[PDB]
């Protein structure tokens, strides 16, 4: 079994990928000395890419994902591997390589449980930057990207700065910029998200969540209002992130719905 | 001593499908005044016979295929074919004339006569405008249904229309019903756009399309103010058989909006149609003469050679 699973590998690494992974998960160490080689590749593919060689990356990825899935130190030096190895590709920039590394990530963070103090700030950061550059991506990856950031919201808890969520429920974020799409698909996970971040249990770092809600709810308010000639109201509530932003009709209408 | 005639059951054939009149309502008919016609135009799958059948002798707890007008098939949908050909008839008991129309410019027509002067199509435009100029001429009250808005062509034509009538004078009110309406049709913000656009695109009609029929004294806005709208023309929305919140289906319930648009049609004008009394079996006569005198007209064959 130790060399059977090599030619299975080997033929997934080159639409049929999800019949070799659900059988290579059916049929079952070896796993941990087989990691050292694809870290290796990976590390040197990315020193001396400093462009072909990103479907490869992908393919390993893809494959490292499959393997993981299929079955408690190394997880962290494993994660800021695979987290330094991506971020040093910044030319090529391939969603298919970022996909694959966004869920590979995400499982990996999952596997474990929150009952540690691993390293969030490389996590925190790479997040960040993913969502500076998420905004005229493909469907498949803003479902990943939505993904990862779900999966980290809820591994971790308890630890998520004010900062971390002050700037992702402010107009210059991109999250409120997603939820504008056509499909359904992309208004479910926003949903999820939200839940996700209301759903926390330490009421400083959520407070300033809704109090950024309820000074989003309060433009639209306002703007709805003086879109019929009516004097504002209900400032008790106004926040100073929203002092002057103009909503139209129906984004003010769905804003506050959806809120 | 004082039975009423009969009850008409289904509705019977008034124009046959070659352009010919057909004399078989004469035995339904009596010797009153004060009659009231009803006319209908639309495209080809508005839904014309399910509203008429609706208004006359059907509520919607019953079946099409009881209904007074026959409607379309399961059958007949997937081939995308016409079901209503030729012109309609059905009196109902409170001696109230219903007439039915077939549909205009529909590809079913021209499908059917291609194997069968100059091209069919000229042939299908002028039997439209001479059906409409029919039904502008003798019709108390016409109903226009639009599957869809802002169409920007059945406007074009009833106003073409209306300037080749045979001949102090008269000019029927219309009416403007959207079927199969939306949530999104029952917002004030798109009602006013709908009413700014239609007194745009009717500036010149010549007709009674404003005044009467006013969707916001029906009680479907209950807090809409009526100076909101510049001008609240005769317009009604029918909405389809009985998402981040759950229920709000966003319009009434389609029963209600049914009963209230019946209503409002029987309790609508009759004014005199010439400068005579006509009755049941005189409104019957002129309309044949009518029939027969737009038949051979010259109106029509001048705007033919024209194409
Ligand atoms: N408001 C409505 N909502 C949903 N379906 C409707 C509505 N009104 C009509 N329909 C359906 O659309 C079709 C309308 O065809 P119908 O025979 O009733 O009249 P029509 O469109 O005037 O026909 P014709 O092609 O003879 O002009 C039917 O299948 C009817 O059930
Ligand atoms: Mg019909």
């Amino acid at each position: 079994f130790s060399t059977n699973f090599r030619d299975t590998v080997d033929i997934l690494v080159g639409s049929l990928t999800q019949q070799v992974s659900g059988w290579l998960q059916s049929l079952e160490a070896f796993s941990t000395t087989l990691l050292g080689q694809f870290l290796e590749d990976m590390e040197a593919y990315a020193e001396d890419l400093s462009s072909v060689s990103l479907p490869k990356l992908a393919a390993l990825l893809r494959v490292f994902s499959t393997v993981v899935r299929s079955i408690a130190y190394v997880t962290d030096v494993l994660y800021r591997v695979m987290r330094c190895v991506t971020a040093a590709n910044q030319v090529f920039f391939s969603e298919a390589v970022l996909t694959a590394a966004n869920e590979c990530v995400g499982v990996l963070l999952g596997s474990l449980d929150p009952s540690m103090t691993i390293h969030c700030d490389m996590v925190i950061t790479y997040g960040l930057d993913q969502l500076e550059n998420c905004q005229t991506c493909g469907t498949d990856y803003i479902i990943s990207v939505l993904n990862l950031l779900t999966l980290i919201v809820e591994q971790i808890n308890t630890k998520l700065p004010s900062s971390f969520v002050e700037k992702l429920f402010i107009p210059s974020s991109k999250l409120l910029f997603l939820r504008y799409h056509k499909e359904k698909e992309v208004v479910a996970v926003a949903h999820a998200v939200y839940q996700a971040v209301l759903s926390l249990k330490n009421i400083p770092v959520l407070e300033t969540a809704y109090k950024l809600i309820l000074g989003e709810m309060t433009c639209a308010l306002n703007n709805l209002l003086h879109s019929l000639q009516l004097p504002e109201a209900c400032s008790e509530i106004k926040h100073e992130a929203f002092k002057n932003h103009v909503f139209n009709v129906d984004n003010a209408k769905f804003v506050v719905i959806f809120d | 001593k004082l039975l009423p005639p009969e009850r008409m059951k289904h509705s019977i054939k008034l124009v046959d499908d070659q352009m010919n009149w057909c004399d078989s309502a004469i035995e339904y008919l009596l010797d009153q005044t004060d009659v009231l016609v009803v006319g209908v135009l639309g495209l080809q799958g508005t839904g014309k016979s399910m509203v008429m059948s609706l208004l006359s002798a059907n509520t919607p707890e019953e079946d099409q295929r009881t209904y007074v007008f026959r409607a379309q098939s399961a059958e007949m949908k997937e081939r995308g074919g016409n079901q209503t050909s030729g012109i309609d008839f059905f009196i109902t008991q409170e001696r109230i004339v219903f007439l039915d129309t077939q549909p205009i410019l529909s590809p079913s027509i021209l499908d059917h006569l291609i194997n069968n002067y100059n091209l069919p199509h000229t042939y299908v435009e002028m039997q439209s405008l001479q059906i409409a100029a029919f039904l502008f001429t003798v019709c108390h009250v016409v109903i226009v249904v639009q599957d869809w808005f802002t169409d920007l062509s059945l406007y074009r034509f009833l106003q073409t229309a209306e300037m080749v009538k045979p001949s102090t004078e008269y000019y029927p009110h219309l009416v403007f019903l959207q079927n199969k309406a939306r949530r999104e049709d029952f917002c004030p913000r798109k009602l006013r756009q709908m009413h700014l656009m239609i007194d745009q695109l009717m500036a010149h009609s010549h007709l009674r399309y404003k005044g009467t029929l006013s969707m916001l004294q029906c009680n479907v806005f209950p807090g809409l103010p009526p100076d909101f709208l510049d001008s609240e023309v005769n317009l009604f929305l029918v909405p389809f058989m009985d998402s981040l919140l759950p229920g709000y289906r966003g319009h009434p319930s389609f029963q209600s909006l049914v009963s209230k648009l019946r209503s409002q049609v029987m309790s609508m004008a009759r004014p005199q149609l010439s400068h005579t009394i006509l009755t049941e079996k005189n409104w019957f006569h002129y309309a044949a003469r009518i029939w027969d005198g737009v038949r051979k007209s010259s109106a029509l064959a001048e705007y033919s050679r024209l194409l």
